[PDB]
């Protein structure tokens, strides 16, 4: 079996995988990396954005002081904001078959690969997977849009002014591939090519293998694969969440004897204690309320939103705020809260019995009904009728380079009263924070993360002890951040190899043994024998047909083994009727002479040889003789 | 070179994966070849090939098709590639790279025989492999390189093969080689029965499509075409939804059938139970998955219907009992098949309920498509002519604004059909038989819904204007009078290039009259301007060209005004102030120039070199005012280096038309050009300024129907006094709705400019979605704009106008209107 792995991300993988006659390839990455690099993109022109000063080249050749500009001492590209994409050229995506998804998160590269490249083979997600991903990719899609910004910039894509810039311009990986955002016509052919599945639900390919997808419980709807032939296990697991949280919890029952196990999705800030932060964001929220502001939030509409508005319920509860309101502002709001509201049987237990005894599983719909929360779909509007102040305000998107989160730190930016609170990891929010500096908004970083650590990770592999482990290069290896700590990086017995961006790798496994059947009249011919105690063995003589790759017999050249003794041979032809046979001894085998046909016959160990006349039915007889007195392979 | 020196980098690194994986990324991702190196850079990969990671090796077959598809190579790549097909027998990757990279030579260019095709066919025939290796793509390889018009033993046995994949890419080669022809035979059409019955998803959906193919292509089997469409219909039936909506599709593709089959197709009921209360395939694939299949039926049933004379009211009863189908995609498609199946056709009975069809809540589009169905359709009965005439005006009085479709549908009903409507002609009228009837209202809708299907009826029947009374009679004046299109002309006793030539002759006076005093030149041109502004207003297909010609005057006469002026009368130094009419005429000029080169329609090269001689004379004049006024002597040298760095520039770019242009400013400057090299800039503008005073006159060679560019807000009006109110800081999207005339590259040029009453000017950018484009040369633009600013003490006019951006410029084409913007404080 080999491994292709598309994306140096740990979190945002494609894995191209070789088993059998078939290619299955996991998840897609959408790395916002380069997000992060490029200018934010406001709703509407600020003034000093629009006057923030063009950095120079030094040699002055190039134009990047209207390519690049520069701010708080640090540089930006400004252009419209790109997305890094996986390599595809490793493989031709065409010749790869058959693709399968983990979550939404790692389904928002989709039609990148679904729709340019020549892919046509067949598709696999979850339906809670497939629906928030169609509302994270319209999400991405509008606010990409809603203001076309079609400047572009690409001297500074040259890769020897890539070397000129510092840092983290410097630090960019893979500038010559990032492209454009895609389309709605793009997002409704992929979302059409989609096809569905359940939990357990064994999908057969051709005969070939079988897949299933698991629970992983970090998202809803998030699964782990297992794809199975019938000698082989390659268990793929990519971002598990063996907390108590509010999906399906993770079952390992199907995920332990497993060959090879492919490991993915880890958490980004090892450090974090979830609850604990989340109890510290509470009382930070507190704290800016009771002295009458506003704060923000970005954040996804799945998940970790869910998580807080139930702990913010209880807080609030606790401390008396009725009075101040909660805005949930993105395009995806109302069907979001929607399709988490009806998505039940994928929960826990505790919310599935919610919903058998009549109440909806998450309370922010009684937090509508008591019209504390309020969804808008965007600020221009009944919303600009509606706003308060102090506020809560969570907006649609976390990675800060682009929408009403970025608007609306625009608008409070100059006041020092009002509060940013992150609340999603996968990105730093140094980086994230830097082109609106300098800031007087109070900024507390709390990140909420739900992705096992390294601890329950090493728990996990010594619960399932698989054959194989591949883990990535920066789990391998210790983080920057804290190189001193050794619980910090993955152990395992053996020592999983590592991979980086682009890379192949061959799993140490040899395909020895497949699944055939037999057919009940063949097996009611076939009769054993016994040589060894314990060993029966039968020779076989069938037809082999093979209909889509799965493999039968049925009835429509052996050879000998084992030595004969003379002794016997002896008794048996005087018992048969042979007789006037004469047997001598030389030093390791036996050389008998029967008188009839001349015939001379010498024994030794693993050598038997006779000679005899032109003679033919005392031949066959001397045949049938021969093979009969030994077992036949 | 490069490709040399990337060899010698991958060479001298020799990493196992990374440097070669590493070099291979960055030779596809930087660029083509786009030489003829490509052979050598193919060479080079040749050598380098002989080496470990066959994956390494794949992705340099897969550079080398890449290479290939610039079309730079042929034979010698052709032929290192089946010598690297021949030695090259390792793997599954190594052989797909081999097979992909081999269609790409074949596909690549050539397209022809002799060992270009034939011999890279015989070589995949050969190099067939024993599982999976390349068996699906030399499937196709020899289906995109199809030997001739003279295979089938090997693809009857690749259909019957193993794999189900191998089977579809066969399948797919089967579509090429119909494509390209190939009149393939009965064998395949029993081997396609027998890959029908297949047990397997998708390689039923692509064998059916050939089982089509071959019952289209002829119809002997003993009935071809009637089992292979009984085939279609027992496999319709299938549980899967995407073979269901490509049987269907096809299905309606076939085209001739037995028609008894087609009814037996049919036959299954409360269709005939309410025919005499008045006296499996379809019936399946209609109501059996929803609305993808549902289309899928009813385009079928269109096509077959429109081919069949016969068959259509047992579809007539399956549609007008589908129209309700809770889908309004199906609803549409439903009214649209019986508009184009309604011929030779009687609606008895139906006519009830399809028209409580057109009784419907607001539904515009099913509406509008029940009114074309009524239109176009037939019936038979004058109670059924009566009862469409009273819910039709029950659809009038219920919803008054479709009433133009309701009046162009009733006329359309009585030019089908007049004789039908004239025994309700008593009827429908009160007409009291010997009363005096009270007139009835003339701008009544339903009155003049009747009045119209009445005249239209009258169109051909001669036997009801003594039927009509004395209002109806001055009623169809009147209507004649005011809906054109709608009554035609009846018989009723009471009611029984000179533009172009003139336009050419001013022109041509103009220029024949140049040859006169500055003073009759200045009113000359005044009065031929207001001419042909009068002209451009008076007609319409010539206004364009009129107002280009006259600004072009206005141009002309603006230059000879700034050079009349008395500036150069008074002495050098002085230079007071405020008599620049000659700099306020330069940048009018400048700007009439570009104006004239952009924002119209058709120009061409002609045109253009007479504009860009008209902005070197612009800034030849601006030059010499700004010569008039400086001081510094090395300011005028680097005007002077600049202005002759552009007349460069003109004539590097028009080094053509030069004969066309005859005692030109331009080409005698040309011919004077070294010594404006050798001299001093005083004497440069000297000569410069003696030399255009004298200079010349252009003609501008007058094109065919060209047209201007024209941008109208229709949306927003701006005549609300009631403000646009919200918070502080937030914003407020305004939609723009406008109407372009005559724009070429519209999404790029048309950009939106809204002025801030603190003075500033955001320029926002339509996405390319907003430009629909109804028609010829006529776009609308609807878009957002998003304001905001901070809180104001009163309500204030925001502008927003239509700026017409160029390839460094924007001009103003549109009328601005003013939007009442108030913006509050936050509430707590």
């Amino acid at each position: 079996m080999k491994l292709y792995c598309l994306s140096g991300h740990p979190t945002l993988p494609c894995n191209v995988l070789k088993f059998k006659s078939t290619t299955i390839m996991l998840d897609c990455g959408l790395d916002m990396t380069s997000t992060l690099n490029f200018l934010p993109l406001p709703l509407v022109q600020s003034p000093r954005l629009s006057n923030l000063p063009g950095w120079s080249l030094k040699d002055g050749n190039a134009f990047l002081d209207k390519e690049l500009k520069e701010c708080s001492g640090h540089v930006f590209v400004d252009s419209v904001p790109e997305f890094c994409l996986p390599e595809t050229e490793l493989i031709d995506l065409s010749t790869v078959d058959v693709i399968l998804i983990s979550n939404y998160h790692c389904m928002m590269a989709l039609p990148y690969i679904t729709e340019h490249t020549g892919f046509t083979g067949t598709v696999y997600a979850t339906e809670p997977t497939v629906q928030i991903g169609r509302l994270l990719m319209e999400e991405l899609v509008n606010f990409i849009e809603r203001v076309p910004k079609a400047q572009s910039a690409s001297l500074w894509k040259n890769k020897d002014i890539q070397r000129l810039l510092p840092s983290p311009l410097k630090d960019a990986v893979e500038v010559s591939t990032w492209r454009r955002c895609y389309t709605m016509q793009e997002v409704n052919s992929a979302l059409s090519k989609i096809q569905l599945v359940g939990y357990s639900q064994k999908i057969e390919l051709f005969g070939a293998v079988q897949v299933t997808p698991l629970s992983s419980g970090y998202a809803l709807g998030s699964s782990n694969w297992i794809i199975q032939s019938h000698y082989e296990k390659v268990s793929y697991v990519s971002g598990s969440s063996l907390l108590t949280t509010h999906p399906q919890p993770m079952d390992q029952a199907s995920l332990k004897n497993s060959d090879v196990l492919v490991l993915t999705g880890l958490t980004q800030i090892p450090t974090a204690n979830p609850d604990g932060m989340v109890g510290e964001f509470c009382s930070n929220l507190a704290l800016t309320v009771r002295n009458g502001g506003n704060v923000l939030v970005p954040c996804y509409p799945s998940g970790v939103i869910y998580d807080l508005l139930e702990c913010l319920y209880q807080y609030i509860d606790s401390a008396g705020l009725s009075s101040v309101p909660l805005y949930f502002i993105s395009p995806v709001a109302n069907s979001s809260l929607e399709f988490s509201q009806i998505f039940a049987e994928w929960l826990c237990h505790n919310k599935q019995s919610k919903v058998y005894l009549p109440e909806p599983p998450f309370p922010h719909a009684e937090l509508i009904q008591t019209n504390k929360l309020k969804h808008y779909p965007s600020i221009h509007g009944d919303f600009s009728n509606d706003f308060r102040q102090p506020c809560v305000v969570f907006t649609g998107h976390p990675s800060l380079r682009f929408g009403d989160v970025v608007h609306f730190m625009e608008l409070w930016g100059k006041s020092s009263l009002n509060t940013v609170i992150f609340t999603e990891p996968d990105f730093s929010y140094l980086e994230a924070l830097a082109p609106y500096q300098p800031l007087a908004m109070k900024c507390i970083y709390c990140p909420i993360d739900t992705r096992l650590n390294f601890i329950q990770v090493s728990k996990l592999l010594k619960e399932v002890q698989p054959l194989h482990v591949v883990c990535p290069e920066q789990y391998t290896q210790p983080p920057p951040a804290q190189s001193h700590r050794m619980d910090l990086m993955i152990d395992c017995q053996p020592p999983a190899m590592s991979y980086r961006r682009a890379e192949v790798l061959a799993l140490p496994f040899k395909r020895r043994y497949e699944k055939i059947e037999i057919m009940p009249e063949l097996a009611d011919s076939l009769v054993p024998m016994e040589i060894k105690p314990g060993i029966s063995l039968a020779t076989v003589s069938a037809v082999l047909h093979t209909k889509d790759n799965k493999h039968l017999l049925q009835p429509p050249k052996p050879l000998l083994s084992g030595s004969i003794p003379v002794e016997q041979f002896v008794q048996t032809l005087e018992k048969h009727g042979f007789s006037d046979i004469k047997v001598e001894d030389t030093a390791k085998g036996h050389i008998v002479l029967l008188q009839e046909a001349e015939t001379l016959i010498q024994i030794e160990e693993d050598s038997t040889h006779i000679i005899c006349d032109n003679d033919e039915m005392l031949r066959v007889r001397l045949r049938d003789l021969v093979l009969k007195f030994l077992q036949k392979f | 070179p490069s490709k040399s020196a990337a060899l010698h980098i991958d060479l001298c690194k020799a990493t196992s994966p990374a440097d070669a994986l590493q070099y291979l990324l960055q030779f596809a991702r930087k660029p083509v070849e786009a030489e003829s190196v490509e052979g050598v850079v193919r060479i080079l990969l040749e050598h380098y090939y002989k080496e470990n990671d066959p994956s390494v090796r794949l992705k340099i077959a897969s550079l080398l098709g890449l290479l290939s598809k610039t079309a730079g190579f042929s034979p010698d790549c052709i032929m290192d590639d089946a010598i690297n097909i021949l030695q090259n027998e390792k793997s599954h990757q190594v052989l797909a790279q081999l097979l992909d990279t081999l269609l790409a030579i074949g596909t690549k260019l050539p397209e022809n025989q002799a060992i270009q095709m034939r011999l890279v066919d015989v070589a995949c025939k050969h190099l067939t492999d024993t599982s999976h290796g390349v068996r699906n793509k030399c499937l196709q390889l020899l289906g995109n390189l199809g030997s001739l018009e003279k295979v089938q033993k090997i693809i009857g046995d690749y259909f019957s093969d193993q794999d189900p994949r191998v089977r579809t890419a066969a399948i797919k080669a089967m579509l090429q080689l119909h494509e390209r022809g190939l009149k393939l035979h009965q064998t395949i059409y029993n081997q396609a029965c027998k890959l029908l019955s297949d047990d397997y998803e998708q390689v039923r959906s692509a064998a059916v499509q050939l089982i089509w193919v071959v019952s289209q292509l002829y119809p002997e089997s003993i009935r071809l075409v009637d089992d292979a469409f009984g085939k279609i219909c027992h496999m319709v039936s299938d549980g899967s939804w995407v073979v269901r909506v490509q049987a269907a599709k096809l299905l309606g593709s076939m085209e001739q059938v037995s028609s008894h089959f087609l009814e037996q197709t049919l036959d299954k009921t409360a269709h005939e139970r309410a025919k005499e209360l008045y006296s499996g395939a379809f019936v399946h694939g209609l109501e059996d998955e929803m609305y993808e299949v549902r289309i899928a039926a009813v385009e079928a049933l269109c096509m077959l219907a429109q081919s069949s004379p016969s068959f259509a009211e047992k579809c007539l009863d399956f549609l007008v009992d589908m129209f309700n189908d809770e889908i309004e995609e199906v609803r549409l498609q439903s009214i649209h098949t019986m508009r184009k199946i309604s011929n030779n056709i009687t609606l008895r009975e139906d006519q009830l309920d399809t028209v409580l069809a057109v009784l419907e809540d607001s539904s515009r589009d099913i509406r509008e498509a029940l009114h074309e169905l009524l239109c176009c359709t037939n019936v038979s009965t004058k109670e059924g002519i009566h009862l469409a005439l009273v819910e039709l005006l029950k659809n009038l009085t219920k919803y008054p604004t479709d009433r133009d479709s309701i009046w162009k549908c009733l006329k359309f009903l009585g030019s089908r059909h007049p004789t039908l409507v004239l025994p309700l002609v008593p009827e429908l009228l009160s007409t009291h038989p010997f009363f005096d009837t009270a007139e009835p209202d003339m701008d009544d809708p339903a009155y003049i819904a009747v009045l119209v299907l009445i005249f239209n009826a009258a169109k051909t029947c001669p036997t009801m204007p003594a039927l009509f009374s004395d209002h109806t009679f001055r009623h169809y004046a009147y209507l004649r009078d005011s809906l054109s299109h709608l009554v035609p002309a009846l018989r009723l006793p009471g009611r029984k290039d000179p533009s172009q030539q003139f336009l050419q002759q001013s022109l041509e006076r103009v220029y024949s009259l140049q040859h006169l005093d500055p003073q009759g030149a200045q009113e000359l041109l005044e009065f031929t301007i207001r001419d042909l502004q009068r002209l451009g207003e008076l007609q319409s297909e010539l206004a364009g060209v009129a107002d280009f010609s006259a600004t072009y005057l206005r141009c002309q006469l603006l230059l000879i005004k700034a050079l009349q002026e008395k500036l150069w009368n008074v002495a050098a130094p002085l230079y007071l102030k405020q008599s620049d009419l000659a700099s306020a005429a330069a940048k009018q000029i400048m700007e009439e120039t570009y104006k004239m080169e952009f924002m119209y329609s058709g120009v061409e090269n002609k045109q253009v070199v007479i504009i860009h001689h008209m902005r070197l004379q612009a800034k030849a004049l601006q030059l010499i005012v700004t010569a008039r006024t400086t001081r510094g002597l090395d300011p005028l040298f680097g005007m002077c280096e600049k202005f002759l760095q552009e007349v460069d520039f003109f004539q590097r770019y028009f080094i053509a038309d030069l004969p066309h242009l005859q005692d030109s400013f331009v080409d005698k400057l040309l011919d004077l050009m070294p010594r404006l090299m050798t001299s001093k800039p005083a004497e440069v503008v000297k000569i410069l300024q003696t030399m255009l005073r004298q200079s010349a006159f252009l003609h501008l060679p007058l094109p065919e129907q060209i047209h201007k560019a024209s941008a109208t807000i229709i949306e927003p009006a701006g005549e609300s006094d009631n403000p646009l109110r919200f918070t502080s800081g937030l914003v407020v999207a305004l939609d723009v709705d406008a109407t372009l005339e005559h724009v070429q590259d519209p999404q790029n040029t048309v950009k939106v400019q809204v002025l801030y009453p603190d003075g500033q000017a955001q320029m926002i950018h339509p996405k390319p979605a907003d430009f629909r484009n109804p028609g010829p040369g006529r776009h609308r633009l609807i878009t957002q704009v998003y304001l905001s600013h901070t809180a104001w003490t009163e309500a204030c006019q925001v502008e927003v106008r239509l700026l017409l951006a160029y390839n460094e410029g924007t001009i103003p084409f549109s009328k601005p209107v003013k939007v009442y913007i108030m913006p509050k404080p936050a509430r707590r």
